[PDB]
RNA sequence: GAACAGUGGUAGGAGAGCGUUCUAAGGGCUGUGAAGCCAGACCGGAAGGACUGGUGGAGCGCUUAGAAGUGAGAAUGCCGGUAUGAGUAGCGAAAGAGGGGUGAGAAUCCCCUCCACCGAAUGCCUAAGGUUUCCUGAGGAAGGCUCGUCCGCUCAGGGUUAG
RNA sequence: GACCGAUAGUGAACCAGUACCGUGAGGGAAAGGUGAAAAGCACCCCGGAAGGGGAGUGAAAGAGAUCCUGAAACCGUGUGC
RNA sequence: UUAAGUUAGAAAGGGCGCACGGUGGAUGCCUUGGCACUAGGAGCCGAUGAAGGACGGGACGAACACCGAUAUGCUUCGGG
């Protein structure tokens, strides 16, 4: 049995973010929370409140034991990206993506 | 300088074997059992070296 | 060797007695694990001042303390609490005044946090 | 009338991707190097079907002579004389014999060596 | 059908074909699943063509003939998307520190304290110009080179008085 | 109509001579498609919200508004060699 | 046990294949709009104030369309 979250459109790079969820990918959803909470990064609250609410999902509606779940796929995907412009010397604008990422976590039991 | 050649996904990726982050150095809290980083203040309850700080 | 955290001498001089200044007043203050580690020396040093007593010392304090109120009951300034509640609690303590408890990074810049507090 | 595009030409250019399988890199992945490759794999595979004869040919005379040096005959020897002998046994038999039937590779070379000795 | 001979090729001449959209005439297919899309180890001398499965959810082949906006890999081609460089350069002259508060969240907002900077100005008034940016309350998606509970930003209300 | 079918056809299928650019004359875009019908997701759960997971509606929700199809580049997760 | 020899395996990461997604908006299908014409109409409006505008008008912000302080409409005659 599985239970997944997603978080879609959160303002932050993808690369940023998969930094952070290469440290959870496999672990236990204790562990992974505890990773969370005392890495440093910004992608850190966002993945939480995805792994939190995967656990949420796997209690309230498929009556998994929260002790027992792993996060059996965690994945970053690109979402849109809002396209900025920066003006730079001698009347020339260059290009900002501020870039958007797709959350995925999938809990399971073990 | 700019590069003459684009880099290829393989070299890119390789670059970037290093460009991650560790585990926290973290350790259970002897008070009241969250992790916390090995010589902090365990952030949960306060205490350092079975005292609490937060008083 | 001693730290520069990130200022000029006169800066660093002035957020050092701002701080020396703090602590005294509050007996515990938040503040980031570099400046802490640099404020015990210079604060433990004003302590040995407070300790001596004479009024030689408590000019050499009056030099370095702020004049900021630290109890608004009684209208004891800090040098006035550094010469007599500070000074009277470590008569038998022969240094380390002060402890540093190290809290983790804060958000908004990673910077590692700390308290520092008299013992 | 108008007539788009349409869908002729991505059909011809994944047919070349396909066939670009296992390439490396941007080599399976993107039209333009693809097509080049697939185009020079064409080119190469053309000659190779002609050296391939040329390698099978250089590898059995390897082996004859090898075959032939046990029995104190040269490459060159062995094939004068199973000429003079009227053996038309070609190079890939010989040399499957020098490996496979060394019994009868001897035979053959002993047949030579009777009209070299003539 | 046999024999005999031949079949490298740029410019270029000649021939035979493949495929695309549309039309006409036959004939058909399709909600029991059209086109398109994805996949495959199938077929043809090539251009190319099927078959099976998946997606798709309403249109489309085939034959013969006709007509062309009829085939792209290159034009420092045009438009769009997305890479690479790269978690790199940068984040635009400047003094803050701590305590308290607010809050889901605080280096960055509010308050307090001390400290610091301008002072023929970095103060006060007022042109031109701008045009609601002003005040109050609420807000935090975007804007703000970070953050944001804040804001010259968003939303509501309000506000300019002449012999 | 052996004319176009959203890069086409008008510059303009859409609040276009608009936005935007320029002191001005003037230049001048991008941008169509939920579903037969809003039946546009009551309620529960995580979350400040965004966004999700259920439950419902529907033929279909991987048709949920950035809503027919959904190629490629490009970005990822897993792993047979 | 010693000596000499031989050969595995390994993956920080990477390559190929496959599976599954994301992004993006090609393709197909579709048409609200165009393009070219044919037949017919009509080929002028204005000091009795035009063309084109500005500002206004609704129970209800802005905008479009419509209207002009008789303002999201008035009268009358026909249609329905
Ligand atoms: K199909
Ligand atoms: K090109
Ligand atoms: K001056
Ligand atoms: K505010
Ligand atoms: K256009
Ligand atoms: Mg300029
Ligand atoms: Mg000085
Ligand atoms: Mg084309
Ligand atoms: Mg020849
Ligand atoms: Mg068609
Ligand atoms: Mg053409
Ligand atoms: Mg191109
Ligand atoms: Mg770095
Ligand atoms: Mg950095
Ligand atoms: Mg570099
Ligand atoms: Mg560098
Ligand atoms: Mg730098
Ligand atoms: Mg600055
Ligand atoms: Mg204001
Ligand atoms: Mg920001
Ligand atoms: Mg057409
Ligand atoms: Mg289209
Ligand atoms: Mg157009
Ligand atoms: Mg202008
Ligand atoms: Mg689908
Ligand atoms: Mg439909
Ligand atoms: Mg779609
Ligand atoms: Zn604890």
């Amino acid at each position: 049995m599985q239970a997944k979250a997603v978080a879609r459109t959160v303002r932050i790079a993808p690369r940023k973010a998969r930094l952070v969820m290469d440290l959870i990918r496999g672990k236990q959803v204790g562990e992974a929370v505890s990773i969370l909470n005392l890495t440093p990064r910004a992608a850190s609250p966002i993945i939480e409140k995805v792994l939190k609410s995967a656990i949420a999902n796997a209690e309230h509606n498929y009556e998994m034991d929260a002790n027992n779940l792993v996060i059996s796929q965690a994945f970053v995907d690109e979402g849109p990206t809002l396209k900025r412009f920066r003006p730079r010397a001698m009347g020339r604008a260059s290009q900002i993506n501020k870039r958007t990422s797709h959350i995925t976590i999938v809990v399971s039991e073990k | 300088a700019v590069p003459f050649r684009r880099t290829s996904k393989m070299k890119k990726r390789l670059r970037r074997t290093h460009f991650k982050l560790n585990v926290p150095g973290m350790t259970e809290c002897p008070s009241c059992g969250e992790m916390k980083l090995s010589h902090r203040v365990c952030k949960a309850c306060g205490s350092y070296n079975g005292k609490d700080i937060n008083v | 060797s001693y730290r520069k955290l990130g200022r000029t001498s006169a800066q660093r001089k002035a957020m050092l007695r701002d701080l020396t200044t703090d602590l005294i007043i509050n007996e515990r203050i938040e503040t980031t694990e570099t400046r802490a580690k640099e404020l015990r020396s210079v604060v433990e040093k004003m302590i040995t001042l407070g300790k001596r007593g004479d009024l030689h010392a408590r000019r050499q304090a009056a030099a370095y303390i702020r004049n900021e109120v630290a109890n608004e009951e009684n209208n004891q300034d800090a040098l006035q609490k550094l010469f007599s509640d500070i000074a009277t609690r470590y008569e038998e303590r022969q240094g380390g005044y002060t402890r540093i408890m190290k809290l983790g990074p804060r958000r908004g810049d990673g910077a590692p946090m700390a308290i520092i507090e008299l013992v | 009338p108008r007539v788009k595009g349409g869908t002729v030409t991505r059909k011809r250019r994944k047919k070349v991707l396909k066939l670009a399988k296992g390439y490396f890199g941007s080599k399976h992945t993107l039209y333009k190097v693809a097509n080049q490759q697939v185009m020079k794999s064409g080119n190469y595979a053309f000659r190779d079907r002609r050296q391939k004869k040329r390698d099978f040919r250089k590898l059995w005379i390897t082996r004859i002579n090898a075959a032939a040096r046990m029995n104190g005959l040269s490459y060159s020897r062995l094939m004068h004389g199973l000429k003079l002998s009227g053996i038309e046994v070609n190079r890939k038999m010989l040399a499957d014999l020098a490996v496979n039937d060394l019994t009868a590779f001897n035979q053959l070379a002993d047949a030579a060596k009777a009209q070299l000795n003539k």
